[PDB]
RNA sequence: GUGAACAGCCUCUAGUUGAUAGAAUAAUGUAGAUAAGGGAAGUCGGCAAAAUAGAUCCGUAACUUCGGGAUAAGGAUUGGC
RNA sequence: CUCUUAAGGUAGCCAAAUGCCUCGUCAUCUAAUUAGUGACGCGCAUGAAUGGAUUAACGAGAUUCCCACUGUCCCUAUCUA
RNA sequence: GCAGUCAAGCGUUCAUAGCGACAUUGCUUUUUGAUUCUUCGAUGUCGGCUCUUCCUAUCAUACCGAAGCAGAAUUCGGUAAGCGUUGGAUUGUUCACCCACUAAUAGGGAACGUGAGCUGGGUUUAGACCGUCGUGAGACAGGUUAGUUUUACCCUACUGAUGAAUGUUACCGCAAUAGUAAUUGAACUUAGUACGAGAGGAACAGUUCAUUCGGAUAAUUGGUUUUUGCGGCUGUCUGAUCAGGCAUUGCCGCGAAGCUACCAUCCGCUGGAUUAUGGCUGAACGCCUCUAAGUCAGAAUCCAUGCUAGAACGCGGUGAUUUC
């Protein structure tokens, strides 16, 4: 049983745990959460948010 | 002049009358079919529903496309310290149906259960069963003879038993009394099994064991005063109604001149007693280990309750029984939890289960961390700390 | 999902009702896939039949060759952008909703589908499996 | 003061603080909001709601009584220092 | 050429807010259209200030469609006073 | 509108597998008429929406009997209303019609169910245009547009909720009566098998999923946000700062908790007795016969098991019962 990183704040993603989202090319990405996903998607830059 | 399409009606009518139960407490209203050839035991028990958490493990189902695969499910645990029996009920059937002949009680029973008996507790002279451990004074006798006539008379024999509230988190310090079905053998080696047992303990791993499907009676939330649209899920009238539309349009037609017994109507919902069955059991806990939440995959030293606790009811010191997916009643409340009343070869009960990993996170949000430990390793050290 | 594919697809939520617009992820030359029906579908009253990925669909090119248009085709989903819940518990989702133009057999009338496919979608119908870029 | 402004919002002088009150927050309401995916499939009918919106620069169709259409449409921009 | 009754529907226009039959025929829009539009016209019972035809601009007028938008709906949930 | 009796014919042959002419007996009251009994000190109508229950002349589903039943498909009939019977384009429509899905898209009742439940598109007041009619005012079972939808706090019903009196009070139970629930499809496999010249082409047993319904539940994901919890922002006001006010919750981003979604996850029991039908032994009738006596198998049926209430005038077992 893994546990992934969120792609955008590193986070640990237990099983069950998160959201996955499949991009138009084919990246596949990961959130730990509505807060990592909700920063993706206003296109928020990890290297600026504090806490990643 | 018949409906214009047809649609199925709304609610169950079985499930009648939607109004408050009874007692918090809900009843067995069946035991399963005494095999009087195995060993006496109970056929149910007392525990109190803690909260829920997620499972992970490996699928046993040959010809699914999961079999041999990783499945993640949502578990429930409740918290189940041994009970203890404090006496014995003597049923007789009669052409009237099951009655009680005499109940013998044990010699000491614990203020847990005194307390049950009383309103005003702290207020009382607590005489409770002051009276009738006096019986217990001769040799035998009063106590003996009443034993002997459940052994003579009784067709079925149920030992009284009564949850330990205090090793919980609860601030109820009263605690719940409930019969129990013993299905062991002999009438004679029933009453025996219970008098023997007299104020004495039995836990959880004397009746359920692992895979085991098992059904689960409780009272269900409360909500009060509920619309007919929540309560029924009846259909939400269009916006343009007049006098509001969580309601419904036809209480019914000129004949009978009668609001009907089977049109939804607008009154309670919740608290209702459900006989909830085939609950697999994924994990008996024991409390005396240290390892409630591991596994033989994820070996880390930790127990059953999550990190903060389990919210809004609190740790799990004691044996506990972990049921896949759900059980009705909410945290807090009392589940007599009950041995099925038939053989399922359901495939999907028979199916051994072994678990590889189990959530142990925060549930009073989003959490990131299992131990403690595996915050710090991550985090690092912070401004407190050292 | 329909019929004419191979084995059982376990739930999956819908997020594509009749009246849906899906992209075409094929070659065929029709840019629109719009639903108008979902072959695996029951009934409920004032319940739309919706799609989710892998079913099969009978559809109508909106844009695209003319040769295409004013008519109705099965088809059949490949992405769909409302996110569901896979056995394994977790909660995937794409990007839009695209779709494959196929016949009753599952066969698709063109030979590429652009884009990624979902593994049920794949795994239901060989042909879509067949013809995909990146599965999952 | 902001601002195109007798607009809206905030203030000074002056004037009121007057419209029975207390405790709770069931249903159903009246008034205000928000919804994953789909996007009028609802309905007599997009009713109701939503979306657009200032300003600077660029850009701008058929037709026309040559005056219009026209803020047509379609775009970029906008703080602070 | 004739009859009633003085003439005998010209220029135009149309299943038109005027057409019974009628959901007219043909074309178009649509998966499908008693709808809309373009046409056709022996037009029950169109028609020339009892004004006919045309028409840019204008419209809280009747009507059809497209893009946008959306809890209108699928299918309901939650919050405030 | 629906069903019979007769049996000339259809049906390659053959009345009756499936039909059925001439005639003839009936049934129904969702057609339309006939009537004018009831209601003109009155209270709308059509359609839809919503929701419940009932009918059975059964569309689907269960089990059967028939066939011009090889197989598949269908068709006729029996027990059968237990359970479902849908999404849409044009129309005010009911109706009609077309697209599409589907196991099937059955027909009807309940004041042509249902307006102090909605809606108000149609019809059918007053405004207005056209066509026909009329000298005209005006008319039309013609086209068109715009046209205010009142009251429940009473009684009963229904849904939920307290509650006096059976020494007092408390705990644990019984179960009369009433309710009751599941539904349907597909794949794999059987099997390219049975059957069939071929074309084609099943089923049980087994396995995996799904549709419709239901009861819960909130670990997860999603939704909600006065946690006015944290941050961001505009305007103004408190001399500045810091920290704040006001903008009917000022606006934005996140946002735990609770609530909550086929938008989420879990769970939805198995014995008997029968129906139709097929038979068993077996007379009547020394034969024959499923039937007369007797008897076997036997359905989505029924009765239980199970599940919800628990009679506030149905009951049982048990605890303690006052000096201030
Ligand atoms: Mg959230
Ligand atoms: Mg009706
Ligand atoms: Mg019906
Ligand atoms: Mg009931
Ligand atoms: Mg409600
Ligand atoms: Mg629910
Ligand atoms: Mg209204
Ligand atoms: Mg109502
Ligand atoms: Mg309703
Ligand atoms: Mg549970
Ligand atoms: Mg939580
Ligand atoms: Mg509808
Ligand atoms: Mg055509
Ligand atoms: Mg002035
Ligand atoms: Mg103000
Ligand atoms: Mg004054
Ligand atoms: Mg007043
Ligand atoms: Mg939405
Ligand atoms: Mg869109
Ligand atoms: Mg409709
Ligand atoms: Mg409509
Ligand atoms: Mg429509
Ligand atoms: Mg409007
Ligand atoms: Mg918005
Ligand atoms: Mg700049
Ligand atoms: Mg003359
Ligand atoms: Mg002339
Ligand atoms: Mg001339
Ligand atoms: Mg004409
Ligand atoms: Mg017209
Ligand atoms: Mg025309
Ligand atoms: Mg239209
Ligand atoms: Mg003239
Ligand atoms: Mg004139
Ligand atoms: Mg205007
Ligand atoms: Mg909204
Ligand atoms: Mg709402
Ligand atoms: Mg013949
Ligand atoms: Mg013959
Ligand atoms: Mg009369
Ligand atoms: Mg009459
Ligand atoms: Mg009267
Ligand atoms: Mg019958
Ligand atoms: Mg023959
Ligand atoms: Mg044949
Ligand atoms: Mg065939
Ligand atoms: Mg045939
Ligand atoms: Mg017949
Ligand atoms: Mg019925
Ligand atoms: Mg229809
Ligand atoms: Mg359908
Ligand atoms: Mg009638
Ligand atoms: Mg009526
Ligand atoms: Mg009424
Ligand atoms: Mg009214
Ligand atoms: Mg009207
Ligand atoms: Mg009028
Ligand atoms: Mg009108
Ligand atoms: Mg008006
Ligand atoms: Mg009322
Ligand atoms: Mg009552
Ligand atoms: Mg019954
Ligand atoms: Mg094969
Ligand atoms: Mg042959
Ligand atoms: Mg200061
Ligand atoms: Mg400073
Ligand atoms: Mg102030
Ligand atoms: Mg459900
Ligand atoms: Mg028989
Ligand atoms: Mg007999
Ligand atoms: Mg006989
Ligand atoms: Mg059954
Ligand atoms: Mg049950
Ligand atoms: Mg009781
Ligand atoms: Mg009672
Ligand atoms: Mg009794």
């Amino acid at each position: 049983m893994k546990v992934e990183i969120d792609s955008f704040s590193g986070a640990k993603i237990y099983p069950g745990r998160g959201t996955l989202f499949v991009r138009g090319d084919s990246k596949i990405f990961r959130f730990q959460n509505s807060k990592s996903a909700s920063l993706f998607k206003q296109r928020k830059n990890p290297r600026r948010i504090a806490w990643t | 002049s018949h409906r214009k399409y047809e649609a199925p009606r709304h609610g169950h009518l079985g499930f009648l009358p939607r109004k408050r139960a009874a007692s918090i407490r809900a009843r067995v209203k069946a035991f399963p079919k005494d095999d009087r050839s195995k060993p006496v035991a109970l056929t149910s028990f007392l525990g109190y529903k803690a909260g829920m958490t997620t499972i992970v493990r490996d699928l046993d189902r040959p010809g699914s496309k999961f079999h041999k695969r990783e499945v993640v499910e949502a578990v429930t645990v409740v918290d189940t310290p041994p009970v203890v029996v404090v006496g014995v009920v003597g049923y007789v059937e009669t052409p009237r149906g099951l009655r009680s002949l005499t109940t013998v009680w044990a010699e000491h029973l614990s203020d847990e259960v005194k307390r049950r008996f009383y309103k005003n507790w702290y207020k009382s002279k607590k005489k409770a069963f002051t009276k009738y451990s006096a019986k217990y004074a001769q040799d035998g006798a009063g106590i003996e003879r009443e034993l002997a006539r459940i052994k003579k008379y009784a067709s079925v024999v149920r030992v009284l038993v009564h949850t330990q509230i205090r090793k919980t988190p609860l601030a109820q310090k009263k605690a719940h009394l409930a019969e129990i079905q013993l299905n062991g053998g002999s009438i004679s080696e029933k009453v025996d099994w219970a008098r023997e047992h007299f104020e004495k303990t039995v836990a959880v791993d004397s009746v359920f064991e692992q895979n085991e499907m098992i059904d689960a009676i409780a009272v269900t939330k409360g909500h009060g005063f509920e619309g007919v649209t929540h309560r029924w899920g009846t259909k939400k009238l269009p916006r343009k109604t007049h006098r509001g539309l969580r309601k419904v349009a036809c209480i019914g037609a000129c004949h009978p001149a009668h609001v009907m017994w089977s049109v939804a109507r607008a009154g309670q919902r919740g608290y209702h007693s459900r006989t909830s069955i085939n609950h697999k059991i994924y994990r008996v806990g024991k409390g005396d280990d240290e390892a409630n939440g591991a596994t033989s995959f994820d070996r880390t030293k930790k127990t059953i309750t999550p990190m903060g606790g389990f919210v809004h009811y609190g740790e799990i010191k004691n044996d506990f029984i972990m049921v896949k997916g759900c059980i009705p009643g909410n945290r807090k409340r009392i589940v007599t939890l009950r041995k099925s009343l038939y053989t399922n070869t359901s495939r999907k009960a028979l199916e051994e289960v072994s678990l590889k990993w189990i959530d142990t996170a925060s549930k009073f949000g989003k959490g990131r961390f299992q131990t403690p430990a595996e915050k710090h390793a991550f985090m690092g050290t912070l401004k407190k700390d050292l | 999902s329909g019929n004419g594919a191979q084995g059982t697809k376990f739930r999956i939520s819908l997020g594509l009702p009749v009246g849906a617009i899906m992209n075409c992820a094929d070659n065929s030359g029709a840019r629109n896939l719009y639903i108008i029906a979902v072959k695996g579908s029951g009934s409920r009253l004032n319940r739309l039949p919706a799609a989710s990925l892998g079913d099969m669909v009978m559809a109508t090119v909106k844009k695209g060759k003319p040769e295409l248009r004013k008519k109705v085709m099965p088809a059949i989903v490949v992405r769909q952008a409302k996110s569901w819940r896979r056995r394994d518990g977790v909660f995937l989702y794409f990007e839009d909703n695209a779709g494959v133009i196929a016949n009753p057999k599952g066969e698709m009338k063109g030979s590429a589908i652009t884009g990624p496919v979902g593994k049920e979608c794949a795994d239901l119908w060989p042909r879509v499996a067949s013809n995909s870029g990146v599965v999952v």
